[PDB]
């Protein structure tokens, strides 16, 4: 198709900006009020990191990204996972890997 | 051993203190290492960097000025394919190395897997934290290399790279060493990277991860694309970005670009679709014969294929999940 | 899967609201910018209707609405018809059936 | 005749104005219509509300309230199915008739199509203007009848009910009538309308619209879906709604309700779905063996599945705007 140049190509890089970060708000939000129906517990970064490593070696420092990295990882991506305690077999299986 | 036991734990003198920096900094320390180790760790260092010094008088010669190829995209989305094909000069010098030399934590885990003795006794997950401390030991004495010129090393650094304090922190290596970033982004869609993995064979040396790896590798490096692009954007000066993404029939094509400042979107449909995850539930889908069919009918080279379905028969039956955790735990 | 219920069914449904109307602010601007690079016709109520009938024969009425319908199926559903004349021949079309 | 001209332009007397309600007023006046065409409308009014007034008289026997039961959804999503299933009061009263009464813009095509001659004649699109206008004025007629208890007549509208303005003026019509609102509202994906198009034979009275139809009519009514949902979430004295949305198995599930003012969403994933019309190019994807497969893997009821796969063999090789049109343009 057509390649998108100068401003308009700007200006659909601006729009699919806002785009994706609406979807990327309401993708949590809706996983939160699914989480609250079912029960699911509620994330918390410093009882998960008495039972995994969420610092990658030292590499990842600034603890506001390391909540939202693996509260958002939790109830996005993993839904059906219920407790803490299942999440950290999973954190602990991405750790592992490249 | 014993039991599935990381080779730190195994090969690492005294307790394995629980947390780095406090684990990192007691990796960091040789005297912590068994002699053996030591000096296994010693002699993949040296393999390692006698690569990378070989990449960047290649490119050097080549007139390349100083320059970290960065090679963006979830693990089996055809990123040797497209440095091959679409960085020239990367290609030449790769070629004299046969892909040795990149800084990727998992450049050292089959020889580490085989600890010399001639067969593979470990598991990727038993030597990943020893190949990432060994990973990090290169990049560091990469980091201020020098040619034979006096000129700062071109390095190639081919990781997921999927998250922003990892694009931060190369950004900031590039900086302050002086260096161009080259950055080739490359997408598949995730059954494309599920299917790649299948076909990696353990006697093979590329990594088998399992389905949370590859998914959530997929999810970041998707949900963080636009904020690379940004910076290219924001400063022309960082370098080049490409983003090349795969067409229906599996092809890559060019999807964004910023070249010298100049941003173009050469296809808008895949610009909108790469840079967002779908969300819309793989994990339990079941491989059947539909399944293969449907990969197939979009695959006309013939090689690929036939290794495609003839790694999909073999987990027929199996969901995506459990088809890639029982190839994963294969040695 | 578990049915969603009071204040929860409630909550999910305003943020679901909210999400398709980003997705549908968006399809919208998304279809403009690209409409511009190809150099697709202005979309433009009053010619087509010379050429068409966008009244459902009179049930429709508010001309608010029917701008925001055509224009909007313009852009967004049939983003390759480049002029205002073969928009015409689809909307005919519809106009022939339920 | 001649050419594709319009029923209304060959039995209407005189020029035809150019736009209702000029053309309206010229359709709603009898002396502009042929005396043999005005008899043949009378006829069809006559038997269509002789049906409604069976439904009507079956309903108010069977204990139900003044009542407009409205059946939302796309063409071929299952309506039918669905409505005698889920709503055992209509269905007994539709077994009654054999599934007549019912206010839809296409219930005398097939009568005027044939025009009393033996065989069908017209083309859909050549009748539609005229039924159209019948429909109206069967409607007109039902607004304020009655039964012979003196009590309003029940009614069951069975049209896409896309838009906002069509939900509005149904609302307003039952509130002024004195009328409850009973919404079934049911979804299916694009593709299994579209199958569903291609399934319906021409010797079977059931529309057969062209693409455009059928994939705009997905558009709006998944787009309009929540605005229906607040109206009744708004208004729990307004009725009860219902949303019922398709499986991979290709079974109907519930996914939404309000029932007596409570509101509830029996399948979230599905919610998300089913509001929205995902516009990730549909009408130039090609009918082949794999397609088909795809469609067969989901489909375990034999006649159905065979019904499915004899649709699609006819068109093997067209694209789905394409295979639409050509199943469009029979007669």
């Amino acid at each position: 198709m057509k390649t998108l140049t100068g401003a308009d190509a700007l200006e659909f890089h601006k729009k699919l900006k806002e785009r994706n970060k609406a979807l990327h708000a309401s993708d949590l939000e809706l996983a939160l009020v699914h989480a609250d129906a079912v029960g699911k517990e509620r994330f918390d970064l410093e009882e998960l990191e008495k039972i995994c490593d969420t610092s990658d070696a030292g590499r990842l420092t600034d603890a506001k990204e390391r909540n939202d990295i693996y509260e958002r990882m939790y109830y996005v991506e993993y839904p059906n996972v219920m407790t803490l305690k299942e999440f950290a077999h999973i954190v602990e299986t991405l750790f592992s890997w490249s | 051993a014993t039991q599935r036991k990381g080779t730190d734990e195994i090969y690492g003198l005294g307790s394995l203190p629980s947390a780095g920096p406090g684990r990192w900094e007691y990796l960091a320390n040789p005297g912590n290492w068994h002699p053996e180790r030591r000096k296994l760790h010693e002699k993949l260092l040296d393999q390692a960097r006698s690569s990378a010094l070989t990449l960047a008088e290649s490119l050097e010669s080549d007139g390349c000025q100083p320059t970290l190829f960065a090679l963006r995209g979830n693990t089996a989305t055809g990123k040797t394919r497209i440095a091959t094909k679409k960085i020239p000069v990367l290609a030449a010098a790769l070629k004299k190395t046969a892909g040795k030399g990149c800084v990727n934590p998992d450049v050292f885990k089959s020889s580490l897997a085989k600890s010399e003795t001639g067969a593979k006794i470990f598991s990727s997950a038993q030597v990943h934290s020893e190949s990432s401390f060994l990973a990090d030991r290169f990049e560091g004495g990469l980091r201020s290399q020098k040619t034979g010129s006096g000129a700062i090393a071109s390095i190639v650094v081919d990781k997921r790279l999927s998250r922003e304090y990892e694009i931060d922190s190369y950004i900031q290596l590039a900086k302050e060493t002086g260096r161009k970033v080259e950055l080739c982004d490359i997408d598949a869609p995730l059954e494309n990277s599920l299917v790649g993995v299948l076909q990696r064979k353990p006697e093979g040396e590329d990594p088998r991860p399992p389905y949370p790896v590859v998914s959530s590798g997929f999810v970041a490096v998707r949900s963080n694309r636009m904020y690379v692009i940004d910076r290219f954007i924001a400063d022309p000066s960082l370098g080049n970005y490409r983003l090349f993404g795969t067409a229906e029939d599996g092809e890559k094509v060019m999807v964004a670009s910023v070249i010298g400042g100049e941003f173009s979107v050469e296809n808008a449909e895949l610009y909108e679709k790469i840079t967002s995850p779908q969300l819309s539930d793989l994990a339990d889908k079941v491989i059947d014969k539909e399944l293969i069919d449907r990969l197939e009918n979009n695959i006309a080279d013939p090689e690929r294929a036939a290794k495609t379905r003839a790694a999909l028969e073999k987990y027929s039956g199996k969901s995506w999940s459990a088809a890639l955790a029982a190839h994963s735990e294969l040695i």
